[PDB]
């Protein structure tokens, strides 16, 4: 209670700070270019630089984490602050950090590389980040306001409802997602379609070239795994607040049903986060080595063979709870038959990566350090397919070491390559390379001895989700050398804020702008393309430009103000839902009423 | 420890992959500096790697299924394991007797154990035993385990975080047969009836031996819904800040 | 003209429904749906269309037949 | 050309896995009741309910076809669409009467959980069928200062799909439920 005093104080500065420095007038560039604002190129900003605020928010979470748990009788936090600590840790990413920076990343760069000009629905893209972000300002604001959840981020029912106890706990994370789910929905429904029917004339299906199917393959589990989790907490949500007895203990309610709900959403959610992260780093990987993505009958063929395996394996979380045994091993078997698909992914960056020449710049070192992270998390999470073997290693840091190598390899790293690969993009020049250098050594030499350590912390006998360890068979240093490569890699978030504070080898449309930070129109005209990769096929081999005269006429697909006051009325709602209100809402009811008249808005306006 | 084996003989077959990857990448890419056929010949070796597991994983699933560790068909004991909130239970119904936090199981011997759990999911690790089974709040899961050797067998919960959660070590033992049918005929307090109901808040706790089994008592790994007549029934519950302390209303037993 | 056709048969299918009660019961309710939307799903922005919806349904098969499943 | 018809078009294809996550919940839900009320529901009421919906598709299968892609009847959409709208009551007014009626034991999502459930994948199934009366009421109000031509005024196909999407599980909640 004493360290939340502090921050309450400074959430006030940082919004007082904004009404003295910021707001001497901005009902003309926040408003206007922005906020509302329906470029895609605009959007994209806003969710990155959400994810790098999400960052340290979850940076300084993570690392007090680790920091209380240096050695046993440590007394930094107590059992109800490491435990509301290490959920918001994980919900904060994947959901409001992992989410953002790859959408990001996807709502800038996917839509450039296809040659047209915005997404399918540019204005439903626009809520579709008020949507998150009202959901993330739900979260956020459960530091002091209210209570941060402590159940985990998976956070089980049984230990959810009264058993939990926290009125406004589990209910942020009900609400907090439950729009943001609307929101990431949406976004997978726009460019499912801005993909299909709005790629320029050549740009064929089958060679497009290979980030963008993947993203073609993350926007479509995103349409199938997400309307469980509208639903998986608008179950829970009406247990907490509304009196349902789908899972509560006490009307005998299915305790382990709000498992699988969440779980067939869990997994295939799972691929999502990786999906983009394979595609920034499949680029990357051939646009520095000069090559070609050697195998596509067989690269694109295994894309969508986790497209549609992706939700015949998710009963691997489970293994422990006793199933039907044959069931057990239905998913054992199965999520075997996962990891080939994936296989040979990595076969195919190794030898588009020979051959030809390299160059090892900043991006290269995030997809050099990819290669092999991944694959040692890779390694373990395949000891996890095994039913027989899962109930010796489930929990116990061993699962958390592994998934830590998969996924901060996997899309941490993408969420940088792409970060400073497509910098220039969003704004002149780039990062400097020499010492950006220094935080890449630092931050990829730390993770190792951060979770490697694990991988031995798990193994011996220490279970996750535990505050104090104690003299067991000396297995203090054990932890101890796990926090101190945690802590290493905080040194360079510094390194990464200050090569921001400064303010190539392309083979696509790209760097096929007319110039750096590509204007509202994006392409005068359409490429024509009619190859695999233009823009190497539109350098050497000929030129093809931007010829004047050959202009037309503007898109105009204005800003409308809705989609601030449309989020609003979710953000109120779900905020009056949580904060109290336990039976019913005053002012639930009336963001639900002022939803539903911008949806009578949404039909009422001519353009 | 039965799994155990997958364990280490699966640990290099991915020391080997780890390397494989070292020679796919160290070896060139220096060399390789400015200062079709094969995918399809590369299907044969990915299911290589994984049936070769996806056979002696499912012969083991089904192994853990029947009659585990040393005994063919053949002495069957029952305990009965309940999980309240921080604190253990379990309860012998071959004679009435049931212990709190602490457990002794004679070596060589099958234990039928009865999984089930009061008012939060949980789980009976031991590290020593291998595979886990969740204490799942009503209905009862079978699991089979056994003592390779004489000693102190460590043992803690899936940890399922819920404030008193993290010290959910109890420490069990596994003696001879001649020292097990003694520590029976010594102790078989009684049960109260009331010491139940004082067993559900979630605090801290010693031995307590009770020489008294409580299956008496809506079996328990059925009708899960003996919450809330237990912490409501004595007027209690929590909240995050402030007026906890169990809301009033004492008696109990302790630490200290 | 030709609606009219596949509704007056549709209306066969419930009334045919009641009497099993008062996979045999189980596929004449997506017969149902299939006379119910084959007549607006082709063609032009097609094949997308009215394949969105067939791995659609595997997810229902996989989602129910799989949580019956344990 | 309108690529909304396709983007609110794989939204009804979610909306299917919307509705199995419901009927996955119902379906390992059904055998509880270990405490409370055995269900025990009008028969006649769920045909009532289904044979008005099943013809209020047939007034709409055959509501866009013959109406502005067969011939080009506009002064039948203040006919087509409006007979079609009050069977939408119908449905919300009977499903409110048979929620109202069920407070005699089993009411709401206190009384059971499998009571929750019916409750609920019959709710935002209640709710999906109440949004769309104001959505298709929502076009009506083009007959004035707009009234435009088909091929341009999107807006009533792909409101009609969505509300042809509900009959779909509306079919499938009498053979899941009943
Ligand atoms: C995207 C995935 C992702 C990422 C990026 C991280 C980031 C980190 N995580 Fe976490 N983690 C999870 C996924 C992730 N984590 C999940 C899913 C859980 C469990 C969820 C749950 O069940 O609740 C979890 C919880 C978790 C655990 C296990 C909890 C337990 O079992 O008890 C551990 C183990 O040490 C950990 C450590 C770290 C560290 C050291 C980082 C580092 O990357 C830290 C990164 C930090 C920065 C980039 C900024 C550095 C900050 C500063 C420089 C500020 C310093 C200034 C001051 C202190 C004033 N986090
Ligand atoms: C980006 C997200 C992501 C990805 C891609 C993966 C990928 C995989 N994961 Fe994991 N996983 C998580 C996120 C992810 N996981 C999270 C968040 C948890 C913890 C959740 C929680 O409880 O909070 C988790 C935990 C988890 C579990 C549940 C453990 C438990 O019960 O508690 C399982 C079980 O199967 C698993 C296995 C796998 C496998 C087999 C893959 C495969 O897809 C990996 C494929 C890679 C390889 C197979 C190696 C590369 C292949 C080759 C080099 C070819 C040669 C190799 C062979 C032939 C073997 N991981
Ligand atoms: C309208 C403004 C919208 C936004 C995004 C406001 C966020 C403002 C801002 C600078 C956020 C930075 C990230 C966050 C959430 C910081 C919160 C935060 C602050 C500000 C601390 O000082 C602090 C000190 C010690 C430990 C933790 C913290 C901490 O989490
Ligand atoms: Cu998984």
């Amino acid at each position: 209670p004493l360290i939340l005093g502090a921050q309450v104080s400074i959430a006030l500065s940082t919004i007082a700070i904004i009404f003295v420095l910021t707001y001497f007038k901005k009902w003309k560039w926040l408003w206007s270019e922005w906020i509302t604002t329906v470029d895609h190129k605009k959007l994209g900003i806003m969710y990155i630089i959400s994810a790098v605020i999400m960052l340290f928010r979850g940076g300084v979470d993570g690392l007090m984490m680790r920091a209380q748990l240096a050695l046993p009788n440590n007394s930094f936090l107590d059992s109800n602050h490491y435990n509301e600590i290490f959920t918001t840790h994980g919900t904060i990413m994947i959901i409001f950090m992992a989410m953002p920076f790859l959408i990001g990343l996807i709502n800038v760069v996917v839509p450039l590389q296809i040659g047209a000009r915005d997404v399918a629905f540019p204005y439903l893209n626009n809520l579709s980040f008020w949507t998150f972000f009202v959901g993330a300002m739900l979260f956020n604001i459960s530091f002091v306001i209210g209570g941060s959840p402590n159940a985990g981020w998976t956070s089980y029912m049984p230990l959810a409802s009264n058993d939990m106890s926290p009125g406004p706990g589990e209910n942020y994370y009900l609400l907090g997602l439950q729009i943001a789910g609307i929101g990431t929905l949406m976004t997978g429904i726009n460019f499912m379609v801005t993909i299909l029917k709005m790629r320029t004339k050549g740009m064929t299906l089958m060679r497009m070239p290979m980030f963008t199917w993947t993203t073609l393959i993350t926007m479509v589990i995103i349409v199938f795994a997400f309307p469980v989790l509208t639903v998986a907490l608008a179950l829970l949500s009406f247990d907490r607040l509304f009196g349902a007895h789908f899972f509560t203990l006490e009307a005998g309610g299915m305790p382990m049903l709000w498992a699988n709900l969440f779980w067939i959403w869990g997994h295939p959610e799972v691929y999502i986060v990786i999906l983009p992260a394979f595609g920034i780093f499949s680029e990357i990987i051939s646009s520095f080595a000069r090559k070609q993505l050697f195998g596509y009958k067989a690269m694109v063929g295994s894309i969508i063979a986790i497209s549609v395996l992706s939700f015949l394996v998710w009963t691997h979380h489970f293994f422990t709870m006793g199933n039907s045994a044959s069931v057990n091993s239905f998913f054992s078997i199965t999520t075997m038959a996962i990891s080939i698909p994936t296989g040979v992914k990595i076969f195919n960056w190794l030898f588009t990566m020979y051959k030809g020449r390299i160059s090892f710049t900043t991006p290269m070192l995030w997809a050099l350090a990819f290669i092999p992270n991944f694959v040692i998390g890779g390694v373990t999470g395949v000891m996890l397919a095994m039913a027989a073997a899962d109930y010796q290693y489930h929990n116990t840091y061993f699962l958390v070491s592994h998934f830590h190598y998969v996924l901060i390899a996997g899309t941490v790293f993408a969420c940088f390559a792409g970060f400073i690969f497509w910098y220039p993009k969003m704004f002149g020049h780039k990062l400097n390379e020499r010492i950006g250098k220094w935080f890449f050594w630092i931050f990829m030499i730390g993770f190792n001895i951060c979770f490697f350590p694990q991988y031995f912390l798990g193994l011996q006998g220490m279970p996750r989700r535990i505050y104090t360890y104690g003299p067991n068979d000396g297995w203090t240093t054990l932890n101890f050398i796990s926090t101190v490569g945690a802590f290493m890699m905080g040194v360079g978030f510094l390194i990464l804020c200050y090569n921001i504070y400064y303010s190539g080898v392309g083979r696509t449309l790209d760097w096929a702008t007319s110039s750096a930070i590509p204007p509202h129109y994006n392409f005068a005209v359409l490429p024509e393309v009619k190859s695999q990769d233009a823009f190497l096929h539109m350098k050497e081999e000929k030129t093809e430009l931007y010829p004047e005269s050959k202009f037309k006429k503007i898109h105009m697909p204005s800003n409308s103000g809705r989609p601030f006051f449309m989020s609003v009325a979710f953000g109120l709602a779900g905020f009056g839902l949580v904060f109290e209100w336990y039976w019913m809402g005053v002012v639930g009811l009336i963001g639900v009423l002022l939803c539903m008249v911008l949806r009578s808005f949404e039909y009422d306006n001519g353009y | 420890q039965q799994s155990d084996l997958i364990l280490l003989s699966i640990g290099f077959m991915l020391f080997i992959v780890g390397v494989v990857f070292v020679l796919f990448t160290i070896i060139l890419v220096k060399y390789r500096d400015r200062k079709t056929f094969l995918e399809v010949v590369w299907t044969v070796i990915p299911i290589l790697i994984v049936i070769a597991l996806s056979v002696p994983t499912v012969q083991t699933i089904y192994s853990l299924e029947k009659a585990p560790e040393a005994t063919k068909d053949k002495e069957p004991l029952v305990v009965y394991a309940t999980s309240v909130d921080w604190k253990w239970v379990f309860s012998y119904p071959e004679q009435d007797i049931e212990t709190v936090n602490y457990l002794n199981i004679p070596v060589d011997r099958p234990i039928l154990f009865k999984i089930s759990s009061a008012d939060s999911m949980a789980s009976l690790w031991i590290p020593q035993l291998g595979g886990q089974k969740y204490a799942m709040a009503g209905m009862l899961m079978d699991q089979y385990l056994q003592a390779d050797k004489v000693g102190t067998y460590e043992g803690r919960n899936a940890n399922f975080t819920g404030e008193h959660f993290a010290d959910q070590e109890f420490d069990v033992n596994a003696v001879t047969e001649k020292d097990f049918n003694s520590w029976v005929k010594k102790t078989q307090p009684k049960l109260t009836k009331e010491k139940y109901d004082e067993l559900m808040l979630p605090e801290n706790v010693d031995e307590l031996t009770f020489s008294s089994t409580h299956l008496k008592y809506v079996d328990h790994g059925q009708d899960a819904e003996y919450a809330m007549e237990a912490r409501k029934r004595l007027g209690y519950q929590a909240v995050s800040p402030h007026s906890k302390t169990d809301p009033f209303e004492n008696v109990k037993k302790n630490e200290f | 003209x030709x609606x009219x056709x596949x509704x007056x048969x549709x209306x066969x299918x419930x009334x045919x429904x009641x009497x099993x009660x008062x996979f045999g019961f189980a596929f004449i309710q997506a017969a149902l749906q299939l006379l119910m939307f084959m007549h607006m799903t082709e063609s032009e922005n097609g094949t997308i269309q009215v394949g969105n919806t067939l791995f659609g349904f595997f997810g229902a098969i996989v989602i129910v037949l799989g949580s019956i499943w344990i | 050309g309108r690529l909304n018809i396709l983007g609110f078009w794989i939204f009804l294809g979610a909306e299917i896995v919307l509705f199995s996550t419901l009927f996955a919940t119902f379906f390992v839900l059904k055998n509880r009741t270990a405490g409370g009320v055995l269900p025990d529901e009008l028969f006649e009421v769920n045909l009532v309910m289904i044979m008005t919906f099943l013809l209020l598709i047939s007034s709409f299968t055959c509501g866009i076809a013959v109406h502005e892609m067969r011939r080009g009847s506009l002064k039948g959409v203040v006919i087509w669409t409006i007979i079609t709208l009050l069977l939408g009551a119908g449905f919300v007014g009977c499903e409110i009467n048979e929620f109202v009626h069920y407070v005699h034991e089993g009411a709401a999502l206190s009384t059971s959980a499998f009571w929750s459930g019916f409750f609920v994948l019959l709710g935002t199934h209640g709710t999906h069928v109440t949004i769309g009366i104001f959505w298709i009421t929502g076009i009506l109000i083009q007959l004035k200062k707009r009234g435009l031509t088909p091929q341009t005024s999107s807006k009533i196909f792909i409101s009609s799909l969505y509300w042809h999407f509900l009959d779909v599980v509306w079919i499938f909640i009498f053979t899941g439920v009943y």
